[PDB]
RNA sequence: GCAGUCAAGCGUUCAUAGCGACAUUGCUUUUUGAUUCUUCGAUGUCGGCUCUUCCUAUCAUACCGAAGCAGAAUUCGGUAAGCGUUGGAUUGUUCACCCACUAAUAGGGAACGUGAGCUGGGUUUAGACCGUCGUGAGACAGGUUAGUUUUACCCUACUGAUGAAUGUUACCGCAAUAGUAAUUGAACUUAGUACGAGAGGAACAGUUCAUUCGGAUAAUUGGUUUUUGCGGCUGUCUGAUCA
């Protein structure tokens, strides 16, 4: 036959299969083309989502009707404790793919960066990088003669960083570990930059900027086993129907006699991995600071955490990326950062931001005050108090 | 002396521009095709202020001013009132207005000797309208229509009023005005003479459909053609 | 950025929070939320409502 | 859009699919309009065409001087009733859905219009603007 | 039902801009038939709803060639199935035809796709009414009304979820193979410019929004409320206040 009236799928084939994503922590894919004549910089920045908030500002955008005017955005506020670098490993290309000949570790770790080796850490002897930290007891000659084995070869020099999570709310204490390619030039000034930093700490505002156009990269929010109608976004089969009315009717014609992987079926919904591109940044947030939420025409001093606390989060005592827009993941999950992956103009990009106000008042509730030095203000003085 | 301007593609002038003895305002749209034909005629006599009224861009129907002032709506944002003030001089008086009818612009009509209002603007106005606009206020309608702003246009010379005004109906308010009043239509034959354009002592601007009789006739009443 | 003022609970309103209406005469009415926007529709006289702005008016509350 | 519409609108929220009725706010007679389709609406099974403020579409007169019934004719929405939200943040919304009797080009069959006018109909409408008593 | 070949001829002249009569040569299984090969120790029969996919014989969109194409407009062909193709009134209706939108509202296959997916309006039992016919029981190129819609827990397939053996154990990776997405429209400008006696009247670039699709996400707005969280109210019971 033929459908009898002619409409679009439900569901988009590039994004299976829905399965479970393989990690908390979201793989980054690819890295941006590698500028030779640039400064040796980090292409990606690890970080942890708070939560998100109002942010006005004016808009000037030439030609739009609401060019010069207040218009009121959301924008996730994504914390950073400065990022820590404990090794380095060099890439050789290779016939079968790129292929990692060396890797070599900094002298002192963290005890966080040491548990991520432990599923046990209470039952343990501690003892990883022991024998490791007794190559340095030498001159070097042992650890020396690895990192001139990378600068002969590796084509591509990757930078194992870990976050700082004792400066988080989370709970955790396990940090996480991963490796960020660097785009500066030379490859021998890459292993050179590197060996400099280890155990040192890098800071957002010496990679990302304002006004910049990045990727954010996150494990979903897992909703579990979920049906067809909520999954992919069927209609409701009507109030009549037996054995039940939220479902997809018919599962294949007669032949081929077997269902088709594109057809719609219930299954793991949420917490897959997922690129989202093209997120300008508002502000890149100074740790120790006051009136981070406080702006140039603002002048109240102020934070930028809301009143109670973002809500399941913590205080954002940290650096941070102030991002428009809304992000894969949720609430304590870890971010990557990445550099955009090509050269923008879009005017919508490339259009300066400055903002005007920024909304500290509560998400627990329908906030009414910004600042307690606003409440006690109208609300005057209570029974408690003075 | 009249002038056949088309703002985009619309032909209603009186919409995106207001137009006094003393000043000129204009919306901040499309091209300046659309603007030089104001400076064109007006030269760099009196200003000319690109500017938004509540967001909009229908400034003549959101504002009713003469040479001695402005009054603007209370959706007016501050944002854009100050650049009002600076760019107009300071001889001219904005004093917002918080009304019940918003548009300003069909509400009014006036010119630098008297104002006509719709009826039922409270009398509260009536008394400030005095005061910024400086004129006699005279609640009437012309030809039983509701908005006056919209449906007579006024100048010190001489104004215009709908096609469909009855003669006892234009020989009574003429007293009231002063000027000789005459019915017609405009924009190739629209009603709305106030919409279809803006007019002043020495320049008068009108849509680009116009037709050729219907523009002498702008011209002979407004006293365009010297003299 | 003005701040305006909710006309039923009196509380000041800050951008994106709120609804507005525009009644039929067209006077326009601002909300600070869904809690004085209900009561709104309910016909519900401000000046009795006790922790309403004009309550505490009437009642001569806490201007001491 | 087509014939009469200046410039764009920003998309509002839809408060009125292919079967509603609504005021009709102008003096030209008719007490009512009732919703056939709307101008430009996209095609998808089984959606229904829906209106939204300063949109054009197309009504009959189910209620007034019979001279103007049983007819098809253009449409334009002054107001809504379903809350939409603009860019300068707020959420707002009419006591009621409305709207005038127009022509292909926009025109208006009416003298005035009563009440309140969104100003994303004002703005987008020009002979809509001149008949406007509140604007918002 | 569809596609070629010769062109007697319509078209201002002009066979091939656009056609074709006479006929001839083929293709088509979405026509209707013919046969009676499989099935009567049963393959659940119409249509719609729902949903996926393939074909091209292209309706829209892309880029082209042509006109008896100035522009505008439209028309015929070329590669092309990447992506779209709708809301309804009447009818069981497939079909059809009307109203309004649309860039367009193309033609089909998959056991005339699809009932352990639905529905049960239609045909098609048993009840009943009418019309014609028959002496009658009863019959119908017929009209009408009422009429039980069963089963998955099995094997595969599909969708998600773990997992032994790879000396033990942890972390960081590579990327073979597989899948893959965006879409279309209008407004301002260019420009009342080009072409044009005029009437009328474009386009590349740039810009602001939008339609259908997709992925997320929940600051705000909305919905939801067993926070039975707080307040209000009814009947009754704990002797009442209180709870």
């Amino acid at each position: 036959s033929h459908r009898k009236y002619e409409a679009p799928r439900h569901g988009h084939l590039g994004f299976l299969p829905r399965k479970r994503a393989a990690s908390i922590r979201a793989r980054v894919k690819a890295f941006p083309k590698d500028d030779r004549s640039k400064p040796v910089a980090l292409t990606s920045f690890l970080g942890y989502k708070a939560g998100m908030t109002t942010i006005v500002r004016d808009l000037d955008r030439p030609g739009s009707k609401f060019h010069k005017r207040e218009v009121v955005e959301a924008v996730t506020v994504v914390d950073t404790p400065p990022v820590v670098v404990v090794g380095v490993v060099g890439y050789v290309e290779t016939p079968r793919g790129l292929r990692s000949l060396t890797t070599v570790w900094a002298e002192h770790l963290s005890d966080e960066v040491k548990r991520r080796f432990y599923k046990n850490w209470y039952k343990s002897k501690k003892k990883a990088f022991t024998k490791y930290s007794a190559k340095y007891a030498q001159d070097g000659a042992g650890i020396e003669r690895e990192l001139a084995r990378i600068k002969k070869y590796a084509s591509v020099v990757r930078v194992l960083v870990h976050t700082q999570i004792r400066k988080t709310p989370l709970a955790q204490k396990k940090a996480h570990l991963a490796e960020i390619q660097l785009n500066g030039g030379s490859i021998s000034e890459k292993v050179d930059w590197a060996r400099e930093h280890f155990e040192k700490t890098v800071a957002v505002d010496s990679v990302f900027e304002q006004n910049e156009m990045i990727d954010a990269i996150a494990v979903t929010k897992g909703h579990g086993f979920e049906g067809v109608t909520h999954r992919w976004g069927t209609k409701k089969l009507p109030r009549k129907t037996h054995r039940g009315l939220r479902k997809v009717a018919c599962i294949g014609a007669w032949h081929p006699a077997h269902v088709m992987w594109s057809v719609a079926r219930a299954g793991q919904r949420g917490y897959h991995s997922r690129t989202s591109i093209n997120h300008k940044i508002y502000r890149v947030g100074k740790g120790d600071d006051e009136a981070n939420g406080a702006t140039s025409f603002d002048r109240t001093k102020k934070t930028i955490t809301p009143m109670g606390g973002f809500v399941h989060y913590g205080e954002i005592k940290n650096d941070f990326i102030m991002v428009k827009g809304c992000i894969p993941g949720n609430r304590k999950r870890i971010v990557t950062l990445r550099k955009s992956l090509y050269t923008n103009t879009s005017r919508k990009a490339l259009e300066e931001v400055s903002l005007k106000w920024i909304d500290t008042a509560s998400k627990f509730g329908k906030g009414r005050f910004q600042t307690p030095a606003e409440k006690h203000a109208f609300m005057g003085t209570l029974k408690k108090d003075l | 002396m009249a002038t056949r301007t088309q703002f985009e593609n619309s032909n209603e002038i009186g919409v995106f521009s207001k137009l006094t003895n003393t000043y000129c305002l204009v919306a901040v749209g499309g091209s300046e095709n659309f603007y030089s034909a104001f400076e064109a005629e007006l030269g760099d006599a009196i200003p000319i202020v690109h500017t938004t009224i509540a967001g909009t861009r229908i400034i003549g129907r959101m504002t009713a001013g003469n040479r001695r002032g402005l009054l603007v709506p209370t959706q007016t944002t501050d944002q854009e009132l100050q650049h009002l003030r600076n760019s107009l001089p300071d001889s001219v008086k904005i004093q917002r207005v918080e009304e019940r009818l918003s548009a300003l612009g069909n509400v009014i009509c006036c010119n630098d000797y008297v104002a006509l209002v719709h009826p039922d603007i409270d009398r509260e106005t009536e008394e400030l309208i005095s005061d910024v606009l400086g004129v006699e206020v005279f609640r009437q309608t012309i030809s039983g229509n509701i908005l006056v702003g919209s449906y007579c246009s006024l100048s010190n010379q001489g104004g215009l009023v709908h096609p469909q005004t009855s003669v006892q109906d234009q020989e009574e308010l003429s007293s009231l005005l002063q000027v000789p009043l005459v019915a017609g239509t405009v924009n190739r034959g629209s009603s709305v003479v106030g919409a279809g354009m803006v007019v002043n002592d020495y320049l008068a601007v009108t849509g680009l459909d116009t037709t050729a009789p219907e523009l002498s006739v702008i011209e002979s009443i407004f006293r365009l053609q010297d003299a | 950025m003005k701040v305006e003022i909710d006309s039923f609970s009196g509380a000041k309103i800050y951008p994106g929070r709120g609804t507005l209406f525009v009644r039929g005469d067209s006077k326009i009415f601002r909300f600070q939320n869904s809690k004085s926007a209900s009561l709104f529709k309910q016909r519900k006289n401000p000046r009795r409502i006790a922790w309403t702005v004009l309550f505490r008016k009437h009642h001569k509350k806490g201007i001491t | 859009s087509g014939n009469g519409a200046q410039g764009t609108k920003f998309r509002i929220s839809l408060g009125l699919p292919v079967g509603a009725i609504m005021n009709c706010a102008d003096n030209s007679g008719a007490r009512n309009l009732y919703i056939i389709a709307v101008k430009g609406s996209g095609s998808r099974l089984n959606r229904l065409p829906a209106a939204s403020l300063g949109d054009m579409v197309m009504a009959t007169v189910k209620k007034g001087k019979p001279e103007l019934r049983k007819k098809v004719m253009p449409a334009i929405v002054v107001r809504q009733a379903k809350s939409w939200r603009r860019r300068d943040g707020v959420f707002l919304y009419f006591e009621d859905n409305a709207g005038v009797i127009a022509n292909p080009k926009g025109e208006m069959k009416g003298s005035a219009i009563t009440g309140p006018v969104g100003k994303e109909c004002a703005d987008l409408w020009p002979r809509v603007a001149s008949n406007s008593g509140v604007v918002v």
